[PDB]
């Protein structure tokens, strides 16, 4: 592991994508700045990160799909993004606000992630249009020693498409706001698409242990008709001469499959001394045609983010598939409690697939598995705050000498925030410090210097005390 | 429900800040 160090910068991003590229470009960046930069690929980034950048460390910038991002912006550990709106209009306006989280952009979108049917030609030039028909010709492609369908059943993101099709969601979004008393599986549609998943299984027309690897294994030597994977498998696929086909998904009930659309985002860690280094490189060398062309040619992106190469790129069918695959789903929403949802889907999945649950079980206990997900999302960081502090005390010492008339009360630290002299009886305010997940920190802090320069104590102990209760209250 | 009331409840009372 390569560590955070000023003058450099770190780069964290799936293996699956293509980092090697992305390096390509990180090199094109050092040849012009000197600024070297590492790109790594650690197993679990997305979970790691929360971890080592609350305290000071992790890397300078993390790729994720969006919907990670927001349980790290709530929890204070990535940076605001601040592009220029000639810069923005680059990039479509729905990527943007795949990253815009409590009013600020916190990530650079790069790719629009959908998953599509992969089929080979050769085995079946007529692609099924519905999940109906799966069963039949798996039938007959098993008279021939081949089977209809493989895909990865152990990551929720891949079965999510069938179990949305006709009802299934994450959290009801209304009045401007989630609703996150509910996972969206407790609804028939949720259940007929998991039940069709889990009969699949029964009939012998899949197997529940099917993984990532094995899927891709078993339709690249041609033994299965179909896969359902996204544009970075392709590279693979290409190695493998299968002459294959990128399609719209097959529909259920007449329902298009819905996948959940993940917008691959570039977030600066909180913790970073390379803020402006990283901004550099993400804006002018990173979301060029150039960089995205150099990591595309390592693993293929799919649809990506920025107008002018996306335009480039839906020249290639597969390309345009995506994207109305992506049209037919849903942008994953990016609120903190995504990682929840994932994890109990994730089990309840696995569950119903196995036999180790029924599917009424299963997505009776998605509910309560995605609310015991919840305190974990509470993970804070002391660096801000004592960064605060060491501000706050050096202000404290240069600022001079009030030069108002009359009593008040003296510039002071309170161990969350900083304070300046105040006159008497003025209500001072300022914007709730993003230290703990459960603050609002679009609300305000008061500090009240009562009628003769003292600070407001608080009864219950008589200590100095700041109001910090419209941060959390409600 | 809203996104900031599943989490643990910062005390924000006497004794704090
Ligand atoms: O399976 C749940 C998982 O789904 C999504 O992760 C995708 C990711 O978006 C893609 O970039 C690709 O790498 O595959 C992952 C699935 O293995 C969510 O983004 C992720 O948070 C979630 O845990
Ligand atoms: C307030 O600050 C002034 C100047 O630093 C100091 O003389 C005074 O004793 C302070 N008062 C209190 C109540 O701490
Ligand atoms: C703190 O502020 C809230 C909101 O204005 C108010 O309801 C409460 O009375 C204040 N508490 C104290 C002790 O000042």
């Amino acid at each position: 592991m390569a560590k955070i160090e000023e003058g450099k910068l770190v780069i964290w991003i799936n293996g699956d994508k293509g980092y090697n590229g992305l390096a390509e470009v990180g090199k094109k960046f050092e040849k012009d700045t000197g600024i070297k930069v590492t790109v790594e690929h650690p197993d679990k980034l997305e979970e790691k990160f929360p971890q080592v950048a609350a305290t000071g460390d992790g890397p300078d910038i993390i790729f994720w799909a969006h919907d990670r991002f927001g349980g790290y912006a709530q929890s204070g550990l990535l940076a605001e993004i601040t592009p220029d709106k000639a810069f923005q209009d680059k990039l479509y306006p729905f990527t943007w606000d795949a990253v815009r989280y409590n009013g600020k952009l916190i990530a650079y979108p790069i790719a629009v992630e959908a998953l599509s049917l992969i089929y080979n030609k050769d085995l079946l030039p007529n692609p099924p249009k519905t999940w109906e028909e799966i069963p039949a010709l798996d039938k007959e492609l098993k008279a021939k020693g081949k089977s209809a369908l493989m895909f990865n059943l152990q990551e929720p993101y891949f079965t999510w498409p069938l179990i949305a099709a006709d009802g299934g969601y994450a959290f009801k979004y209304e009045n401007g706001k989630y609703d996150i008393k509910d996972v969206g599986v407790d609804n028939a549609g949720a259940k007929a698409g998991l039940t069709f998943l889990v009969d699949l299984i029964k009939n012998k027309h899949m197997n529940a242990d099917t993984d990532y690897s094995i899927a891709e294994a078993a339709f690249n030597k041609g033994e299965t008709a179909m896969t359902i994977n996204g544009p970075w498998a392709w590279s693979n696929i290409d190695t493998s001469k299968v002459n294959y086909g990128v399609t719209v998904l097959p529909t259920f009930k007449g329902q298009p499959s819905k996948p959940f659309v993940g917008v691959l985002s570039a977030g600066i860690n909180a913790a970073s001394p390379n803020k402006e280094l990283a901004k550099e490189f993400l804006e002018n060398y990173l979301l060029t045609d150039e960089g995205l062309e150099a990591v595309n040619k390592d693993k293929p992106l799919g649809a990506v983010a920025l107008k002018s190469y996306e335009e480039e790129l839906a020249k290639d069918p597969r390309i345009a598939a995506t994207m109305e695959n992506a049209q037919k789903g849903e942008i994953m929403p990016n609120i903190p409690q995504m990682s929840a949802f994932w994890y109990a889907v994730r089990t309840a999945v696995i569950n119903a697939a196995s036999g180790r649950q029924t599917v009424d079980e299963a997505l009776k206990d998605a509910q309560t598995n995605a609310a015991a997900e919840f305190p974990f999302l509470y993970v804070v960081g002391r660096k801000k705050m004592m960064d605060a502090q060491y501000k706050c005390y050096d202000r404290m010492q240069q600022l001079p000498a009030y030069q108002g008339e009359g009593p008040y009360c003296n510039r002071t630290w309170d161990g969350w925030l900083c304070w300046d002299d105040t006159p008497a009886g003025v209500l001072s305010y300022q914007f709730c410090p993003d230290y703990f997940p459960d603050f609002d920190p679009s609300e305000k802090v008061t500090k009240y210097c009562d009628e003769k320069g003292v600070w407001f104590k608080h009864p219950e102990n008589n200590r100095t005390w700041s109001n910090y209760t419209m941060c959390n209250a409600f | 429900l809203h996104k900031l009331q599943t989490y643990p409840r910062t005390n924000t009372g006497s004794g704090t800040p």
